[PDB]
């Protein structure tokens, strides 16, 4: 059946995918972290990690079947075990977004077992049911090996050099834009290499030029004689004054000089002047310009543009509204990718291995990063039930009241009448 | 000027010198100065 | 990508499944490599060759894999990629672009420069001229624009040539460079994104345009996106699901087609009015559809008569 | 001019000076 296979480099078991040697496992851990730096690199990878400690996870039976009572009450257990971990879920994200630094994020799940205080990892619950504590976890700078398998299909398996090889079925792994199905797929900060390297060192050599721009500095010119140790003490004694008026001159109201002068009878020139150095140039580029290039070239490739040229009034960052910005739509994708790594990892692991062993499984969902925009909203409703098309539902009137950001209303208690004029 | 990678850091060791804010070769190099 | 079908068997398998019903399925590859593929098998006449192998041997046959081209034409199995008709501007651009970082690094206007007779630079001149040429050493590497900047050089004018002779300047260039090399890169790069039509990258949202295919106001990149979708799902009719649709038995001469949403929801704000605008005079008739279409414009799936909205709770 | 901080500080004892507003390195100085 298989008669290919995904060879991408199959170097040393280290993969060698990346042509260029500083973007390698080896090395781009040390690059990645000198990318971090520059602050158009950082906030454009920090906004996206933003709205994913943003948003929140609830555990729902599948797109169908919302009805049925024995999914209904599996989600009241997911829901409840999912705040029951040592770390919160929000940490376990913040964990995650080592995403976007590196590509992917390793994170071996480790099991509790029968609920109940008693020890090991003590946990909330004595239902004698199985639970998740401690790591996840886990750095990339320790993944040193990936363990193939054969063929090299299907070779999800990596070590952590002491040692502490980890099988494949152990850890969840997050694949940023998996492409030839490697195991680091690709991090963000890799299509963004050239202008970074190119805006970094400009800057630098504008840093350095202003540091070394001598125009104006004073100069002051004396025959050889007055410079020595041999020279009389009245000689010695000029050339001192001359060190004490260049550490000290400065541009405040006394400020002048009182300088010798003499304009040899041989030459037709003064021996003594003091005179500010002055260049017969001007610097060829203007750096300026050519950095502001690079930093919109830098958030061009995260999509961030919204860091600098602001919030738009045509723009938005609600994922369920019509004009869902660029960069908001990209954390869409991660935040699905998530969710397809939830799959074949805990949750199902976690199914399994309580057994049931059930067709349906339960699913994980996500919430919109912002609300969408009430006023379109309440225009539309408004304005089309009043002719028909859209059927009055308890979905519509709680959706349009959590929007408010209230809770599906009890009919037991209703609002009074008598007040209401 | 500078030129030898060598001669600098000769020059980088002589305790009587100047603080540089900043020099070339400063931002690709994690252990800065 | 070569499919991988799969049996479930009551699991137990290479490949397990979930569903007990001992159907056929899919598994594994697709993925695929295009960096792996060496010669392409081509059939007699040429026509409907689809074959190639992934360098005993390992060759594929034509029907084991889908093929995905971009704007095949002349039926290459390559298609072509859009970096083609962009490949020129980036050679300019990348070109360009290493001309203006060497200049800017080669940029040696305002150097320190320092002129000493040739008596002074040497091994067997004075303790006190190495002395000279190791200060201005020092001088060279070490002097910047701090508050306490000065100088004090030895200075004398040779009665003769009527020249100094020790000479402490800056660096000067008498010239422009000819070609302000920024406005060409800026062009390039507008020229880049014209080829995958991506101004919207560039240029932000403009309010004549929108990502909803749907939508009146499609923009161009959301067109072309809607032509590669349509390219998939024809590519995955034709194959993986007509392949499931016979070996897998049943033979029925109707198939099943997958469909896929619109990237964005319509401008909701329009739809509304031209449904309220053209119902109420009656034209459009409401039906199950269009209060289903809407209803999933908003977000939700179609309503539950089982559970309608309260009349206590309201007016 | 600053060339040798040996120099900078044996110049800063000298108490008949002007004292400047600012000078270089301070700005990366805990105590001025």
């Amino acid at each position: 059946g298989e008669v290919g296979s995904l060879g991408l480099k199959v170097r040393s078991g280290r993969i060698y995918e990346e042509p260029r040697q500083a973007l390698r496992f080896p090395e781009s851990i040390k690059t990645f972290q000198l990318m971090m730096r520059d602050p158009s690199v950082a906030a454009s990878v920090n906004i996206i990690k933003m709205f994913v400690r943003k948003v929140n996870w609830r555990f729902v039976p599948p797109k169908g079947k919302e009805k049925d009572a024995k999914m209904i009450e599996r989600a009241n257990f997911f829901n409840s075990l999912m705040n029951d971990m040592e770390h919160d879920w929000a940490d376990f994200i913040n964990s995650v977004m080592s995403f976007c630094t590196y590509g992917f994020c390793v994170n071996e799940k480790v099991y509790k077992k029968r609920q109940g205080k008693k020890g090991k990892y003590p946990s909330k619950y004595n239902d004698g049911l199985i639970g998740w504590a401690k790591l996840p976890i886990r750095n990339q700078t320790t993944l040193d090996k990936w363990y193939f398998d054969s063929d090299y299909r299907k070779v999800i398996g990596v070590r952590q050099n002491l040692t502490r090889k980890l099988p494949r079925s152990k850890f969840l792994l997050f694949k940023y834009d998996d492409e030839y199905g490697n195991p680091e797929g690709r991090s963000p900060l890799l299509n963004a290499y050239v202008p970074w390297k190119y805006k970094v060192q400009i800057e630098e050599f504008e840093a350095v030029g202003v540091s070394r721009d001598l125009v104006g500095m004073p100069k002051i010119g004396l025959p050889p004689d007055y410079l020595g140790e041999d020279a009389e003490p009245e000689k010695k004694a000029f050339v001192k004054y001359c060190q004490e008026v260049v550490n000290d001159l400065i541009a405040n109201d006394r400020a002048g000089l009182i300088w010798p002068r003499f304009i040899d009878p041989e030459t037709k020139e003064d021996i003594f002047e003091f005179s500010l150095v002055s260049r017969q140039g001007a610097k060829a580029y203007d750096t300026g310009s050519i950095i502001d290039r690079y930093s919109k070239q830098i958030m061009m490739a995260f999509m961030s543009d919204v860091l600098a040229m602001g919030q738009s009034k045509y723009g938005s960052f609600s994922l369920a509204d019509s004009k869902t910005s660029l960069l908001a739509m990209s954390v869409d994708i991660l935040l699905k990718q998530i969710k397809n790594v939830i799959n074949r990892d805990l949750v199902a692991q976690t199914y399994a291995l309580n057994m049931w062993d059930d067709e349906e499984h339960v699913e994980i969902v996500y919430d919109d990063i912002e609300t969408p925009d009430i006023e379109s909203i309440g225009s539309y409703v408004q304005k089309t039930v009043a002719v028909g098309a859209m059927e009055v539902d308890k979905a519509l009137s709680d959706k349009l009241r959590e929007h408010i950001g209230l809770e599906p209303a009890d009919e037991s208690k209703p609002v009074s009448e008598n007040l209401s004029p | 000027g500078g030129i030898n990678q060598c001669d600098i850091d000769m020059r980088r060791q002589n305790p009587c010198s100047v603080k540089k804010y900043t020099e070339y070769g400063d931002a690709v190099r994690y252990y800065g100065r």
